[PDB]
């Protein structure tokens, strides 16, 4: 009837992490807005229609 | 303004430590006191003791370091004269 | 690296402006002068030396003014538009012997000659490292370096290939004053002058360490009494307990 | 867009990107020749080889490089 | 009330300066912080007065320092505070940080004021470093050169970031002007972390050299620690004036005396005397990119300290243990500042790669596991069972 | 943080055992008075750094005697130290007083504080 | 409690703009002092940008700025940004100043907040004038002269300042290098009077346009002026857009594009647009001595307002002839910029003297009169006897 915490709870933890990936996700969105313009992503950042 | 949180240094009246009772302080006026009546017999020994009880765990470090860095540059001048020449050559490669 | 790389160790030489107090030696610096003009001169520039700061210094004010004008400078196109010369001033600056670095190298076999108003203070050892690099030079190099040619031998040089000649032999100039010219006395007056060169303030800049040393050590002592005199009130501070009636 | 304005104005300016690129001759370097310029502000050696030099380098064995490369 | 309390201006003034309540018990060591201002101070006013002679092209550079030194009067004065100055600012930091690892300043509740200290550390580098660049002599250049290819070996990334440091493709006139920017600009904005550190500080109060509470016998700081930071002011300001004024190039490297010349390499390149450990630290690593990881890590190892101090008593003065591990790693840094001044010969790149471990071991295991065996030793040295 | 329930149970593991105890008990007192807190006049629960609530908890829990004496073992802790000076060896805590009195109070708000934490991430007996 | 009110540093983020109690029917003139801080962090952050380009040699300061704006990307951008943002600082600071002078928030208990921004305004002055001269154009080199000649005016001392000011015989190479190290300087302190500044708002809140009390019906800072704020920000950048993008040399002076020429005196020499009322002040003093004295005490007259306004209400809201007499004012301002604006002619030289009268008169005979009058109408008119 014990936990895994330090602090955090283990259900805490499985509770935000599915939108801990969406946050990740919008965190790289935001990248992929602040990074255009520099030719050294525009390697991978025009594919399919932005050109 | 807002009230903010607690802290483990007050001011002077609430300073947060605890209650205190019964302990009397005695001081005199620096006009009617000698300053520097304490630097002779003082500088030399109370100035031994703060040596003596003090001195090794500075010296101790100061030794072994000093020891390593002088093996190690008088290794470093052996190996690159002429007679540990080869013994650069093979530990070079 | 081995010796040989690093160069060997300039000794210390006595000078007569080491130590905190002593000055430089003002007829050394002129027969330094001497010694540059018409020994370095021919192949070492001295760009940052202006001639009004020898006024007073090593030279008087028509010394200067008479060595100036001997040297052509710039001077502002006239009213067609046609490039002329000047004869010098005290505000222009020692010319070198060179128009540009590629007559440099075209002239000494591709080395450059290091302008040499900061070269006492750029290399380490400083006087003595350019004494001893004057009067370093063997007769012959010791057995078993070859020399690339077109190079010459002192130990004091890092790697021993330097790419100057020996150029203080015995009497090659005359002083003003009458002294023996020989190599290591103009050898001492050219790099008292170099010291100089490089810095000119510093006859000034040791009295002011003088005065400034003098001032905050009195203020440091001052303030040390100062310090055990405030806080007598609190050195001596003493506190009994007698422990409380436990009733309450 | 403020970003991008703030940070590409301390990109290269168009006066460095100008002297990018040097155009050296190769009809005004002789054979017995080496060239050293400052290009990039970097130092560029430049020789003109003879067919034996040619043969000197793709001859030498490459156990006796550190790093064996072709010359091609 | 009076006015200094009163007054919203002077109630700064006074909760900061005047009344504050300090530990009757501190020592010399707790002087550093006010000498540290006196040498900010130093620092920005001797560069606003020879910045007003500065021009900082690369072609006049090197032309307008020399001008400073000899056409402007007074202003061998200045360089000379000046550099010699952000010499002794760096030594007295050092001291500052070391008294803070001695008697625990560092742990709880203090964990505000040790990252704020961390941060002003890593800005202060930088401005050293960029004013150092903004000489343009042969060292400056050559220094300028290696740490933008430090940053260079990042990767996918890294060769733009240093094109657009460079402003243009090596260390040229876009470089020095705006390493000149940033170099004026830095030290404000170390003057606003350094009025942080003072919050952040006045929010607790200072520790003491016992590791126990002030709270009970507390002194203000009016006339007494007024007067205590009087006499090392004193001091340090003699200190500086024998180093600026009798022996001035001491500190200095003299390479720096050259030009800047892109073509000719030097014999040794080497930092100015203070970030050679650093220097040493990244020497040590047989990588690029793990060799700027390690020198960053080295001071963000400093940000993992209060986590790993399991000593249950702060400071390290009543605990022998701990108190000879501490020197050991103060002559261990001075080991690394004289291990990156050398070449990278046998055996100095072995002894760097040991003295870089000892470093990270003394941040990482060291202390831990001898705080933890401290504690057990003083729980049973007392407790009979 | 040492969680002095860890130390307790680390000290008790090495008093227990014979060979432990006769083994490093020398070395334990003798760090005791190398360490030097006798002679500034103070004890080791005096010492213990009291910046944590559950200290805090510990120094309210604590009868009046006690700290009205561990109040002016400080002061004089600080006054000595302000001297530079060491207290007089008839004046030094002897080994006899070095009692580990505030002990039991902090180990009592350890056993609580943890009680607190484990009941509030309990699951259920499903 | 929360931690945007326990942390130390939150705390003062908290008590500034997110809990701040503001009275809740201010209207869009209490929004200017948000706006300025907006156009300050717009000015510091082009002048450091273009900085990083920048050469303040005399031989080398005018090609410098063609430089910034044409070889450097997106130069004109900072360039226009700049110049065009310095006068939208005055615009609003301006308009921000009237605001203080129309409700009367220069009262009491607000004289240290009215004296904090009277030091912010001349010391904003002295920062528009140092980069103006940092041009070096035709107008820049013609201005500093004159304003330096002014400053030798001054009895049995001024020649020997003057030639202090200048570093040599005429506005030469170290004027231009000195004036570039000030005016790098000079905001920082701004920076920091405006931090001083807002301290001695914070300890007696906004006032409100009826001049009443507003401790009934506060509401908090966080959304509501945050909001509003954001409103007119970006009615500030759209205006600010359009006169750096679409018209950017309109409020500049044509000859300030001719490079800085000692010789060639130019066929009318005017500063750039806003300091033209306080030139105009000047002309209008026919002595050299009495001239300089009377514009700077046109600024100082700002600090003796709070001492002359004898009207019981605060502020000139519900105040008929009040109301009309600083329309007079601000009309007047706006003729002493036009009367500056043209040449020593007849009859504005005797509009000249006329508006500066009507100035100083207005600060210390209108406003003390037609307050007692306004007092004495308020009174009779509701009083039965
Ligand atoms: C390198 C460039 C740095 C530039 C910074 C300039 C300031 C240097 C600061 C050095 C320092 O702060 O060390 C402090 C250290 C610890 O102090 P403490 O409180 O434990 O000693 C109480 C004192 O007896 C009270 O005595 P009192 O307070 O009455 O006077 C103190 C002394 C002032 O001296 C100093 O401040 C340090 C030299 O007055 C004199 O009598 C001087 C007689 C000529 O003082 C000592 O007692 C020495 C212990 C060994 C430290 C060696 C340092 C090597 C790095
Ligand atoms: C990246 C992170 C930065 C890390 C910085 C690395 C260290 C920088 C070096 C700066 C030198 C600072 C030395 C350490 C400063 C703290 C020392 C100290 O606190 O002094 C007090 C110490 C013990 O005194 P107590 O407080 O314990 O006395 C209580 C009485 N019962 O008294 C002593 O034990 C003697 C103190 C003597 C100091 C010796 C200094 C040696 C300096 C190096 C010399 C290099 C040449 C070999
Ligand atoms: C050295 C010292 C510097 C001194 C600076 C002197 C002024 C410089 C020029 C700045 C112009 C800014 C003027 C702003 C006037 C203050 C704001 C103001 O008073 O507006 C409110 C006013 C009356 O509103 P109430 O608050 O009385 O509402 C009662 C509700 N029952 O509403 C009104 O009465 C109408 C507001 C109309 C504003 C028009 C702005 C006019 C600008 C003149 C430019 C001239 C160009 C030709
Ligand atoms: C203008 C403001 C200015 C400020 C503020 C300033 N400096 Fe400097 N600093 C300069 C200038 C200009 C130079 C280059 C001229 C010189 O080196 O004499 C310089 C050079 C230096 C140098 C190289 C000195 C040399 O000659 O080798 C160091 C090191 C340095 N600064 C450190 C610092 C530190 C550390 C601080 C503050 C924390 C600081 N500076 C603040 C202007 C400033
Ligand atoms: C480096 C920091 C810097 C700061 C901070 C700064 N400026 Fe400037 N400013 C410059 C430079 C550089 C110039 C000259 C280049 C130019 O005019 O484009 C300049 C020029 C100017 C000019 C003349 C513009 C022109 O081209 O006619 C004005 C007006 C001005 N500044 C006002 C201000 C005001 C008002 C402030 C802040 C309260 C301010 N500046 C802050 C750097 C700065
Ligand atoms: C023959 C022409 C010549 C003359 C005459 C000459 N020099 Fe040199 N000197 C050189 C050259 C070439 C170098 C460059 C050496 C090198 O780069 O390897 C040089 C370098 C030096 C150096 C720097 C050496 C180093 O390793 O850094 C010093 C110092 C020096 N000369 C002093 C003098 C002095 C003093 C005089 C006047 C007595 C003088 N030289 C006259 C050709 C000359
Ligand atoms: C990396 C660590 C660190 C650095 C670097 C640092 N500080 Fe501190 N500072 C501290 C700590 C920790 C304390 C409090 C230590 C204590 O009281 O036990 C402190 C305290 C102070 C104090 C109070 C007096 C004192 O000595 O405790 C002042 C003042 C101060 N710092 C100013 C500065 C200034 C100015 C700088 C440089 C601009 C600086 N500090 C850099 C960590 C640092
Ligand atoms: C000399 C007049 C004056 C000047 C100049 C001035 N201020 Fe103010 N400021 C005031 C007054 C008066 C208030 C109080 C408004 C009132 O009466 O309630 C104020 C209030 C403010 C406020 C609070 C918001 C507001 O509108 O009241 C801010 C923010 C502010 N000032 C910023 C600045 C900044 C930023 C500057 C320039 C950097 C500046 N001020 C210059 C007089 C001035
Ligand atoms: C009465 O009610 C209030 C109220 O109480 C407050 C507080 C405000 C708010 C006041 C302000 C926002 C003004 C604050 C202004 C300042 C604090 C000035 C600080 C300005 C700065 C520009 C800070 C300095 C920072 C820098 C110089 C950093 C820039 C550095 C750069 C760009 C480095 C670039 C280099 C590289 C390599 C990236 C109100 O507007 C208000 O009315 C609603
Ligand atoms: C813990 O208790 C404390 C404590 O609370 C404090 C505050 C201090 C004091 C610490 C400091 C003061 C450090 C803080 C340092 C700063 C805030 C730096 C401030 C410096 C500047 C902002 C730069 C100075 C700028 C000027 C002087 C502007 C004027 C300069 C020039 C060049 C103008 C000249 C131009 C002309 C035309 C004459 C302590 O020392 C201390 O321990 C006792
Ligand atoms: C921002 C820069 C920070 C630098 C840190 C400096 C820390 C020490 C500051 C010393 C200030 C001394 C004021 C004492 C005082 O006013 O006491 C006044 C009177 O004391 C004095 O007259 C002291 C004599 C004059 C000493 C002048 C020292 C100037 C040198 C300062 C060098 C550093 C700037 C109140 O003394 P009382 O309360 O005991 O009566
Ligand atoms: C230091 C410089 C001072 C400049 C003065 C600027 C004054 C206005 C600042 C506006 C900040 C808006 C934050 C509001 C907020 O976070 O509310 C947050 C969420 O609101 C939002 O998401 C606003 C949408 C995004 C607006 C972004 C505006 C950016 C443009 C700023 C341009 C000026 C820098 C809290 O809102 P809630 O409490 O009502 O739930
Ligand atoms: C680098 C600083 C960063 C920000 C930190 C803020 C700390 C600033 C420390 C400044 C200490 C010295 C300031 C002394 C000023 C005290 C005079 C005073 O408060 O009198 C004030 C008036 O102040 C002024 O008019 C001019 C103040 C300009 C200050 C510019 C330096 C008297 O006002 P009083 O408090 O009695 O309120 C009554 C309301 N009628
Ligand atoms: C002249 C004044 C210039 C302006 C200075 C005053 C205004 C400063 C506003 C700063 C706003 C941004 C600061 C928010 C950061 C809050 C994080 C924090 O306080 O956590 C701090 C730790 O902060 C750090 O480690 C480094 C902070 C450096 C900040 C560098 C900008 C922990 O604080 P605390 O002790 O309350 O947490 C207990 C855990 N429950």
């Amino acid at each position: 009837t014990g936990l895994h915490f330090g602090r955090l709870s283990l259900r805490s933890l499985t509770a935000y992490a599915p939108n801990l990936m969406l946050w990740g996700g919008a965190s790289m969105l935001g990248l992929f807005v602040f990074t255009e313009g520099w030719p050294k992503f525009q390697d991978t950042l025009y594919k399919k229609i932005p050109l | 303004g807002p009230p903010s949180g607690k802290t483990y240094m007050g001011w002077w009246g609430h300073m947060g430590g605890p209650k205190q009772k019964g302990i009397t302080s005695y001081a005199v006026s620096p006009y009617a006191q000698k300053p520097l009546q304490g630097i002779f017999h003082n500088a030399v020994f109370n100035s031994f003791r703060r040596f003596k009880s003090q001195f090794l765990y500075v010296l101790i470090p100061a030794g072994i370091y000093w020891y390593w860095w002088k093996n190690g540059n008088e290794y470093n001048e052996f190996l690159y004269s002429k007679a540990g020449r080869e013994e650069l050559e093979r530990v070079n490669v | 690296m081995t010796a040989a790389e690093h160069g060997l160790h300039a000794p210390a030489y006595a000078w007569s402006h080491n130590g905190p107090f002593e000055t430089f030696d003002h007829a050394s610096i002129r027969r330094g002068y001497q010694v540059y003009r018409e020994v370095c001169a021919a192949c070492h520039s001295l760009d940052r030396v202006a001639w009004r700061t020898l006024v007073g210094v090593s030279h008087t004010n028509e010394e200067v003014r008479n060595m100036a004008e001997e040297f052509e400078y710039d001077d502002e196109p006239d009213e067609q538009g046609n490039p002329k010369k000047r004869p010098g001033k005290l505000s222009d600056y020692i010319p070198g012997p060179y128009p540009n670095e590629q007559a440099a190298r075209a002239a000494n076999q591709g080395a450059l000659p290091p302008d040499l108003s900061l070269i006492v203070k750029a290399r380490h050892g400083g006087c003595d490292y350019i004494f001893s690099l004057l009067t370093g030079y063997p007769d012959e190099p010791p057995a078993g370096v070859a020399l690339p040619p077109g190079s010459n031998y002192n130990p004091y040089f890092p790697g021993g290939s330097i790419a100057m000649a020996r150029v203080l032999f015995d009497d090659m100039v005359e002083y003003e004053d009458g002294t023996p010219a020989t190599t290591s006395q103009m050898a001492k007056d050219v790099t008292t002058f170099l010291n100089w060169c490089a810095e000119p303030e510093h006859d000034e800049r040791k009295r002011l360490g003088l005065k400034t040393v003098i001032i905050l050590s009195s203020l440091y002592l001052l303030s040390i009494w100062v310090k055990k005199f405030k806080w007598a009130g609190i050195k001596t501070r003493k506190f009994v307990f007698n422990p409380p009636k436990p009733r309450k | 867009s403020t970003v991008e304005t703030f940070i590409s104005s301390m990109t290269a300016t168009a006066d460095v990107l100008a002297m990018a690129k040097v155009e050296v001759n190769l009809a005004a370097i002789p054979l017995g020749k080496n060239v050293v310029v400052k290009w990039q502000g970097k130092p560029v050696f430049i020789r003109h080889r003879t067919p034996h030099e040619i043969q000197e380098a793709n001859s030498v064995d490459m156990s006796a490089l550190k790093d064996p490369q072709t010359d091609a | 009330m009076a006015f200094r309390k009163s007054n919203v201006y002077l109630s700064l003034v006074n909760s900061y300066i005047i009344d504050s309540p300090q530990p009757s018990s501190i020592n010399y060591w707790w002087n550093m912080g006010s000498l540290l201002g006196l040498c900010l101070v130093i620092q920005i006013v001797t560069g606003i007065f020879m910045a007003m002679h500065y021009s900082s092209n690369i072609e006049l550079a090197f032309s307008s320092v020399e001008h400073i030194m000899r056409d402007v009067h007074n202003g061998y004065i200045l360089r000379y505070l000046h550099a010699n100055g952000a010499s002794f600012f760096f030594m007295v930091m050092f001291m500052h940080m070391a008294k803070g690892l001695y008697y625990g300043s560092y742990r709880s509740p203090r964990v505000t004021l040790w990252n704020v200290g961390v941060i002003i550390f890593i800005l202060t580098i930088a401005t050293a470093f960029l004013g150092y660049c903004c000489v343009y002599g042969q060292m400056s250049h050559w220094g300028a050169t290696v740490i933008t290819n430090l940053f260079s070996a990042i990767p996918f990334v890294g060769n733009d970031i240093v094109s657009w440091l460079w402003g243009g493709f090596s260390v040229s006139n876009p470089t020095i002007q705006r390493f000149f920017a940033l170099h004026y600009l830095v030290p404000f904005i170390i003057a606003a972390m350094v009025i942080m550190h003072l919050m952040a500080l006045h929010i607790h109060g200072s520790s003491n050299p016992l590791g126990i509470t002030g709270n009970l016998d507390r002194i203000p700081m009016h006339s007494y620690f007024i007067f205590k930071d009087l006499v090392t002011v004193f001091l340090f300001m003699l200190i500086l004036a024998l180093f600026v004024f009798y022996s001035p190039n001491t500190l200095g490297h003299p390479d720096n005396y050259i030009p800047g010349n892109p073509l000719v390499t030097p014999a040794s390149i080497v930092p100015e005397w203070y970030l050679l450990p650093f220097y040493a630290i990244l020497r040590s690593i047989p990588d690029k990119l793990l060799g700027v990881i390690t020198m960053f890590a080295a001071i963000l190892v400093l940000l993992v300290l209060p986590f790993t101090d399991r000593s249950v008593v702060r400071g390290n003065t009543f605990k022998v243990l701990s108190k000879f591990f501490f020197f050991i790693f103060v002559f261990n840094f001075v080991l690394l500042g004289q291990i990156g001044a050398c070449h990278v010969e046998v055996p100095y790149v072995l002894m760097g790669q040991i003295a870089t471990f000892i470093y990270f071991a003394y941040f990482l295991i060291i202390v831990p596991v001898i705080s933890t065996i401290e504690n057990v030793l003083f729980y049973i040295g007392r407790v009979n069972k | 943080p040492q969680s002095f329930t860890s130390i307790a149970r680390i000290g008790d593991y090495i008093l227990k055992s014979p060979v432990l105890s006769k083994l490093c008990v020398p070395v334990a007192n003798q760090f005791i008075n190398l360490a030097g807190y006798k002679k500034l006049g103070l004890k080791f629960d005096d010492l213990i750094a009291e910046e944590n609530p559950i200290m805090q908890t510990a120094l309210r829990r604590l009868p009046e005697d006690e700290s009205y004496a561990r109040a002016y073992r400080i002061i004089r802790a600080h006054q000595t130290e302000l001297t530079h000076h060491l207290l007089p060896r008839n004046e030094w805590i002897k080994a006899q007083e070095d009692v580990p009195y505030l002990l039991p109070y902090i180990l009592e708000a350890e056993a609580a504080a943890k009680e607190k934490d484990e009941l509030d991430n309990i699951e259920v007996s499903k």
